[PDB]
C-alpha cells in the first residue's frame, strides 16, 4: 500500500507538472490543442510545431 | 524553480534588445548625422552667390 501511495503521487504530480507548464497561455506539453504555427515566411507561411502531449 | 527561470528566459527572448545591430547603426546614424549638416551648410551657401550677379 505504501508503494501505491507513492505510485499515485508521483502519477499526480505527473499532471502538475504537465498542466502548468505553459508559455503565454498556450503549451505544446498538457495536449490542449494539436500543433502551433509560427511564422517562416513574410509571406506568412507558418512553421508548424506539432504538439506532443505529455 | 525550473518554471520560473525558463518563463524569465522566455520573455528576455522576447523584449530584449539586439546590441550589436543597435551599436552598429548607432555609429551609422551618427557618421551620417555630421553629414547631413554638411549639406544644411551647403544648401545654405547655395543662395549667396546671386549677390555676384549685381
Amino acid at each position: 500500500n505504501a508503494l501505491k501511495a507513492d505510485f499515485e503521487s508521483l502519477r499526480d504530480q505527473l499532471q502538475k507538472a504537465a498542466t502548468n507548464a505553459k508559455f503565454n497561455g498556450v503549451s505544446l506539453a498538457d495536449g490542449s490543442t494539436t500543433k502551433l504555427s509560427f511564422l517562416a515566411n513574410e509571406d506568412g507561411s507558418n512553421f508548424t510545431v506539432t504538439a506532443q502531449t505529455l | 524553480g525550473k518554471l520560473q527561470d525558463s518563463l524569465d528566459a522566455g520573455v528576455g527572448n522576447l523584449v530584449d534588445a539586439d546590441l550589436a545591430k543597435e551599436s552598429a547603426k548607432l555609429q551609422s546614424l551618427q557618421t551620417k548625422q555630421q553629414l547631413g549638416v554638411q549639406a544644411l551648410s551647403i544648401a545654405n551657401q547655395t543662395p549667396q552667390t546671386i549677390l555676384s550677379l549685381f
